[PDB]
């Protein structure tokens, strides 16, 4: 329907592939193996309040 | 819907299209600014042809 | 329909023509 | 013996020193160790010439597991049955299990082979007209059939039709073993069926592998199939279907399965909706072309209660009508009392057992081989999940310490009173809170299986979650399913035994088990399977969650490593968890006082003539 | 005209279907030594100004080299700048990439490997990207390699993956400014025989098409570096006979650390130059004082060896009389290696060498001939 652009003086360029960088480590640590999977609970403090 | 422009792009853009550039000198500092004769040209026939 | 076509594409035009503007 | 002084650590063996066999030479190339005091096979993965050696055992044995290095495999009659059915000869195999062994094949797993492998195909069963006729080509085993005479008035004699499978078990416990292939190509009585596949349709290769081992040797063969949840069974039916292309009969468990199937058979193959019926409460309209498609109920079949005169003609006419094929779902559910009579009422000539769960708490699981036939294919779990056909799930055991009142008043309880304490224990509470609070985070869709209502109430009212129980009105039920289905606010939905069984869910990535019934070894994959058809499969780093949250010192982990012996016989692993990273950060705490807790225990402890009729 | 099922099984245990063996690989030895039976001294450059051109593109990020290509591509160029100052010290190195369609110099020439090895390791973080231009990398190789001068030979390798390339402007002329310019190239594609780079290193290599190589798998590459880190043999046409001035530094030797010529740090080493008395850090490198190329015996000792090619050893018959049951230079007892009392003597294990007639076992002779470079049987021999 509409049209937006976005148009860079080619400095800045470095500031959106800094955010897909961010975003791709944001979604690798999303999709990451939790602490208390890679890691054995059993010689740490039992669980409680 | 967004499309990226940088300085590199609208050179080639030029030097591939002279049609564009021609354009650019007698709209861009007459009448309206670059943004806008960026997005006049991608809403037009001329860029689909 | 075809008014609100023309005014649409013609004031995102404007809004990112003031954007640039802005940032610059 | 081959003359070999037994050792003094032979001793311990109970007659299982095998050491006698002699170390061949060239014994690096050869994968396999057969053991002669059980026919089993021991078999190496990383050996050379592994996967003949592999394919080779599937085709000869069942595999008792498949680990990753070591693979177990069990030689049994009925792998060498079907092996022989679909055109391997005796000799051939035993030259190369003597080719592929790197101890020399011994004399009683010889003689086991022989024994099984012959006297094969020589008693065959046939329909002609719904009527069951026995054949065999050679005449004396009739004289030697003359003890279970049950006849009923080349070589055969016709049987009653309630009196099959005891003609098949007999026929099992002498060396004469049952059998039956569906020669389609060769059938011109019953008509043939225009069903095909779609060529938008893709066949995956182990749905072929399990095809191949049902249509091995240019018949159709009766027999069990199994495969994941996710993995198309419902495909393989569809394909059989179109193979045969005779008429079929689909039995479900549930109304849903049926318009499922019905569904997947309009969908799948090129079946049009007037060769399609549908015999439910609902709908009984049937096809009235000669040759057609019903998919049904199972007690549509087996119930002994008055019913319709609809029902009545419907049922009437699929015992008049002669069926080519039949496509039991769900198969561990036959061997119920009613559920065995349906392959007797409905006379089919081929039998196929589709289900994910071929394991059942009594011992009638066995009786299926005589019910449909002998186990044509297994499905390798890990093998489908790590080339991203079923989902890499991660079973977990989450240990749950038993609070100090609680097991003081649990220990001079009655038994079901004592399921009911131990199910409410707060620091499940609290573990279940974590898990749903972290996975959540995650963008995970969680389902958290707990059969007791009370218990899914107590949890749902606990955290503010939806909960579907059996009672709940169906509408409901489809709200809040689509709801935690669409709407990304709900991504916690609390679901009883109705759950375990085929009702259609959203698709989820974590599941939680609060409580469980007993150590029914069905009810864990069917509840696994909702989260082995994740579509987050493809993308690569993803893992599905499984937790079994049990109460420590208490019948939990007595139920649960009941529950978790069939998913280890198959190779999964449950890591066990004792302790969570967030109980002493957590930000809301369910139960956290004592006096919260004492309040929940005395909460459980409390549960338990046209004008005089205007007259009245 | 059935469905595939219906057929029959795989029947994939039968389809395995089942003293001479010394001979079945020994022939192959023979084959593969025939062609380096040929050997004479080739005159070869000696002062070498190479230019290692790395290709940093999408098509380095293809999962066909483990884990890509960038990642084996750039440790393997700093194995290759390793052995190459191991093996060619007076040379004056400069490393490239091509990355984005242009082509950035990621380090000066220079006769420091330290320094191209930090510049091959700060590539390595970087992710390879963009549509590789040659032309664009041979017109920087030109601009690095003008200032080399005549005796130094102009060299640059190539490592090009992708198939394509996307030139600003015509690169037949850069082609025919660089053979004008006797720049000689040679090419190490990744992928299949790009034209033009078969064309260039033709045409700046005299009509030789043997200089543009692909490699098949992955030691096939580790080939490919550790021949291309040999001297190139130069034209009979091409007269750069000069004479070349340089000194013999000393080792410095003081407790107070010093000021040095190239650095203007303090290091209490140093290489006194002999033409005007001024400490460096290495060696070898030009002195920053008077432009002296200030070396070692050691530099020139390890370009030696190529202008002495040892002839490679030939194995002796085995039905001739051996001289001795040990080898020479190892005496290890040469194995009888009897096949069978039928199968008779094969593959006798003796390599004589044909100045001395001296023989030699085969760890001897793979030792001999590129470790050490000099005979001990031809030495033995009093002359
Ligand atoms: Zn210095
Ligand atoms: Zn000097
Ligand atoms: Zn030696
Ligand atoms: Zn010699």
């Amino acid at each position: 329907a509409t049209l937006h652009i976005n148009i860079t003086t080619a400095s800045d360029e470095v500031a959106q592939r800094e955010l897909q960088e961010r975003q791709a480590e944001e979604k690798r640590k999303q999709n990451a193996v939790p602490e208390w999977h890679k890691q054995s609970t059993i010689g740490k403090t039992a669980l409680g309040r | 819907v967004n499309v990226n422009l940088s300085r590199e792009k609208i050179l080639n853009i030029f030097e591939n299209y002279p049609i564009v550039k021609k354009a650019y000198t007698d709209n861009v500092p007459k009448n309206f600014k670059e943004p806008e004769f960026w997005a006049r040209f991608f809403s037009s026939k001329l860029f689909r042809k | 329909d075809n008014i609100k076509m023309t005014l649409q594409q013609i004031i995102s035009r404007y809004k990112d023509a003031d954007i640039y503007e802005e940032k610059r | 013996p081959a003359d070999f002084v037994p050792d003094s650590v032979s001793g311990m063996f109970r007659s299982h020193d095998f050491s006698y066999l002699r170390l061949r030479p060239d014994h690096a190339s050869r994968p396999l160790w057969i053991s002669p005091s059980d026919g089993r096979i021991i078999l190496e993965s990383f050996s050379p010439l592994a996967e003949q050696a592999q394919d080779f055992l599937v085709t000869i044995a069942e595999p008792i597991s498949r680990p990753s290095h070591i693979h177990e495999y069990k030689i049994t009659a009925y792998s060498l049955y079907a092996a022989v059915s679909v055109g391997l000869e005796t000799d051939d195999i035993i030259s190369v299990l003597d080719r592929l062994s790197k101890v020399p094949v011994a004399e009683s797993i010889i003689n086991f082979i022989k024994g099984a492998t012959i006297s094969y195909g020589k008693v065959k069963l046939v329909i002609k007209h719904n009527r069951y006729f026995v054949e065999t080509t050679q005449a004396d085993i009739l004289q030697m059939l003359l003890n279970d005479s049950v006849i009923g008035p080349v070589h055969s004699f016709e049987i009653a039709n309630e009196s099959v499978e005891v003609v098949k078990k007999r026929c099992q416990e002498i060396d004469y073993p049952v059998l039956e292939e569906y020669d389609f190509r060769n059938d011109h009585r019953n008509p043939d069926l225009d069903i095909d596949l779609k060529p938008s349709t893709q066949i995956r290769p182990y749905q072929e592998k399990s095809l191949s081992k049902m249509f091995g040797n240019g018949r159709a063969r009766s027999g069990i199939i199994v495969l994941p949840c996710g993995a198309g069974k419902t495909l393989v039916g569809i394909t059989a279907a179109c193979t045969i292309k005779k008429s079929v009969i689909v039995l479900c468990t549930s109304s849903v399965s049926v318009m499922q199937w019905r569904q997947q058979f309009l969908q799948w193959c090129t079946l049009q909706p007037e060769n399609c019926a549908v015999f439910t409460s609902d709908n009984k309209e049937m096809f009235q072309t000669e040759s057609g498609l019903v998919v049904s109920t199972y007690s549509m079949v087996a119930n002994t209660r008055n019913r319709s005169h609809d029902s009545q003609k419907v049922m009437d006419f699929l015992t008049g009508r002669e069926w080519g094929f039949i496509i039991l779902d769900e198969v561990h559910v036959v061997p119920a009392a009613m559920f065995r009579r349906v392959v007797s009422t409905i006379a089919a000539h081929a039998k196929l057992g589709l289900t994910a769960t071929l394991v059942r708490e009594d011992d009638k699981i066995g009786d299926l081989n005589f019910l449909i036939g002998p186990k044509l294919y297994e499905a390798n779990w890990m093998e489908l999940s790590q080339k991203g056909h079923i989902a890499n799930v991660q079973c977990a055991e989450v240990w749950c310490p038993m609070t100090a009142e609680f097991y003081q008043e649990y220990l001079r309880e009655t038994a079901r009173k004592r399921m009911l304490l131990y199910i409410m224990n707060p620091t499940k509470f609290q573990a279940c809170q974590f898990l749903i609070q972290y996975h959540e985070r995650r963008g995970d869709k969680i389902i958290v299986f707990s059969d007791n209502v009370y218990a899914l109430q107590e949890y749902a009212l606990k955290m503010g979650k939806p909960f579907i129980y059996g009672s709940t009105p169906q509408q409901e039920r489809m709200n809040i399913l689509q709801n935690f289905q669409y709407n990304d606010q709900i991504n916690t939905i609390f679901l009883s035994k109705v759950g375990d069984t085929s009702i259609d869910l959203p698709e989820a990535t974590c599941l939680i088990q609060i409580s469980s019934h007993y150590g029914s070894r069905r009810q864990e994959a069917q509840r696994l399977g909702r989260i082995l058809r994740a579509k987050r499969r493809n993308d690569e780093g993803f893992n599905a969650f499984f937790y079994s949250l049990v109460s420590k010192d208490t019948q939990e982990m007595y139920y649960s490593t009941k529950r978790q012996a069939f998913l280890v016989d198959q190779g999964y692993a449950f890591k066990v968890i004792t302790h969570l990273h967030g109980m002493e950060n957590i930000p809301n705490l369910a139960y956290a006082s004592p006096r919260e807790r004492r309040e929940l225990l005395q909460e459980v402890l409390l549960k338990n003539h046209p004008l005089i009729r205007k007259m009245y | 005209g059935g469905y595939a099922w219906e057929d029959e099984i795989k029947r994939s245990w039968d389809l395995v279907k089942v003293m001479a063996s010394l001979v079945a690989s020994i022939v192959e030895a023979r084959k593969k030594r025939t062609a380096k039976k040929n050997i004479t001294p080739y005159q070869r450059g000696i002062i070498r100004s190479l230019i290692l051109t790395l290709d940093c593109s999408e098509a380095m990020l293809e999962k066909d080299l483990r884990p890509n290509r960038h990642a084996m591509i750039i440790q393997y160029a700093i194995d290759f700048v390793h052995e190459f100052f191991d093996q060619n010290p007076i040379s004056q190195m400069g490393i490239i990439i091509m990355r984005n369609g242009l082509a950035q110099l990621v380090s000066q020439v220079s006769g420091n490997p330290q320094d191209h090895i930090d510049a091959l390791k700060s590539i390595r973080k970087q992710e390879p990207k963009g549509n590789p231009s040659l032309q664009n990398a041979l017109e920087m190789a030109r601009g690095l390699l003008l200032p080399v001068p005549a005796h130094c030979t102009r060299e640059v390798l190539i490592v090009f993956g992708s198939l394509s390339t996307t030139d600003p402007g015509d690169i037949h002329q850069t082609i025919d400014s660089l053979v004008s310019e006797k720049i000689r190239v040679k090419v190490l594609g990744l992928s299949a025989q790009v034209a033009i780079c078969k064309e260039l290193c033709k045409a700046t290599n005299y009509g030789d098409e043997s200089f543009y190589k692909i490699l098949l798998d992955e030691t096939h590459l580790k080939e490919l570096f550790n021949e291309a880190v040999t001297p190139l043999p130069v034209n009979k046409i091409n007269k750069g006979f000069t004479l070349v001035k340089m000194g013999f530094p000393t080792r410095i030797f003081e407790d107070t650390p010093t000021f040095c010529s190239c650095h203007s740090k303090l290091v209490y080493g140093g290489y006194f130059c002999p033409n005007c008395h001024s400490k460096v850090c290495s060696l070898p490198t030009v002195c920053p004082c008077c432009d002296l190329m200030l070396i070692l015996s050691t530099h020139l000792a390890r370009s030696y060896h190529h202008l002495m090619p040892l002839k490679t050893f030939a194995e002796v018959p085995t039905t001739e009389k051996f001289r001795s049951e040990d080898c020479f230079s190892c005496q290890s007892r040469f194995p009888i290696l009897k096949n069978h009392k039928n199968g008779k003597l094969l593959t006798s294990s003796r390599y004589r060498c044909e100045d001395c007639k001296q023989e030699f076992c085969v760890d001897c002779d793979v030792f001999i001939h590129e470790i050490l470079h000099n005979c001990p049987g031809c030495e033995s021999k009093p002359v």
